[PDB]
């Protein structure tokens, strides 16, 4: 049934995130918490229903234009509880000026943005994780070889919100949140962008890979 | 340059 | 009824755009038919039902910040029939290199993107005229006052959506596309600001005003 | 500056 995916998106979920634990996760340091979450993204989207019968090339064309959309999402999901606040984990919670202390720029008041969108909506477990599998199958890339596979991926999990979205409008505003995921996720993007161009902040292998294989 | 490290976690 | 509101988008459209006519708009040259656009856009907006009642600042807040979807999903409308170009008005058609050409950079790519992608649907008159509303009302601007007042149109909009797709999934479908439309938009958006920033290249007033307006 | 091409329009 639809339910048999949604509690597979349930269980497929990477497990609360904490900077300084105590049995979860490790324990990092500071921006390898990160990386992490990018490895944790790229597990995540094998694990997706669909997913993994693309073709390899496919599953990447979708994951570099996706990936920080996932992610972002993600953090906004863990923020839900929180004030004018940002949840980098359970642990680590950031305000508009913390976000700037640690380089990360204008980014605070993007986030926010985000968050509080979401927030007007009390958004649950299961339509969270439904929505962040629909935006990874909401790709655009034009590097796509079998676009059909795609669409087919993207029409089955709409599909399997609508059925959800009744144990009725619900559907939609969830999508309605998700041009400003993009738009959110480009900032970040465009701001690290930055960062790699002055070159002094030091940055960590799949990072890069991910922010070179956009532009080029 | 090929995708190394995204290569290695959807093929490990 | 909800079709009253539909019927009444139908008639509140800007008419078919020519570049070089014969009793439709007068007859431009080159870009100050993107310039007429942007005013096109605006005198829109104001007949959008539940958008004049805002506040004058929250209309600017929601124009200055979706103006450009807006107009470009109008261009992803006419361009629909075509493929593999753009219809900047029926007259002119431009292919990629077309684009490049008259210093558009990247964004033919980038606007087939969106094109193709609203293709896949075969998008209809009143179902286009309901998102570009509802895209209007989609704003996202942390310089909103009322809150509430936007996200009521908003619902509002969606709820006419989905009361018209019944004479069933399509309204989710629609919505789908709209993140590629920011996200192109903001292309469009930020390849201009690198021609501000050239200052070569003259611009029109209402356009640089849009750019500012931006910024900050 | 204010948004003065903008505000014609949205005034007119
Ligand atoms: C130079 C570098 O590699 C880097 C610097 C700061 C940083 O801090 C963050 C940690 C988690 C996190 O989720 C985010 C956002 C996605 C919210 C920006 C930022 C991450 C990476
Ligand atoms: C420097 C300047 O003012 C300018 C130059 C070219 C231009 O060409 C366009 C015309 C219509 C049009 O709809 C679009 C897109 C929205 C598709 C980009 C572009 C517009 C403005």
């Amino acid at each position: 049934f639809v339910n048999a995916l949604v509690s597979h998106l349930l269980v497929v979920e990477p497990e609360k995130l904490y900077a300084m634990p105590d049995h979860l996760p490790a324990v990092a340091t500071l921006c390898d918490l990160f990386d992490r979450e990018i490895v944790v993204t790229i597990s995540w989207a094998k694990s997706i229903p669909g997913f993994s019968s693309l073709s390899l090339s496919d599953q990447m064309s979708v994951l570099q234009s996706v990936w920080m959309e996932v992610l972002v999402l993600g953090v906004a999901q863990r923020s839900l509880p929180l004030q004018d606040e940002l949840a980098f984990a359970e642990d680590l919670v950031l305000d508009e000026e913390g976000a700037r202390a640690a380089g990360l720029g204008e980014l605070g008041a993007a986030l926010l943005q985000l968050v509080r969108r979401l927030q007007a909506l009390r958004l649950e477990r299961e339509e969270y994780v439904l929505l962040k599998a629909l935006a990874l199958a909401n790709s655009d890339s034009v590097h796509i070889e079998d676009a059909e596979a795609v669409e087919q991926l993207r029409e089955a999990l709409h599909e399997a919100l609508l059925e959800y979205e009744a144990g009725r409008r619900r559907a939609g505003r969830l999508l309605l949140t998700l041009p400003l995921l993009r738009q959110t996720a480009g900032k970040v993007l465009a701001h690290f962008y930055g960062v790699k161009l002055e070159g002094k902040v030091p940055m960590h292998k799949l990072f890069l890979e991910m922010l070179e294989a956009m532009m080029d | 340059r090929p995708a190394s490290e995204l290569l290695k976690y959807l093929t490990t």
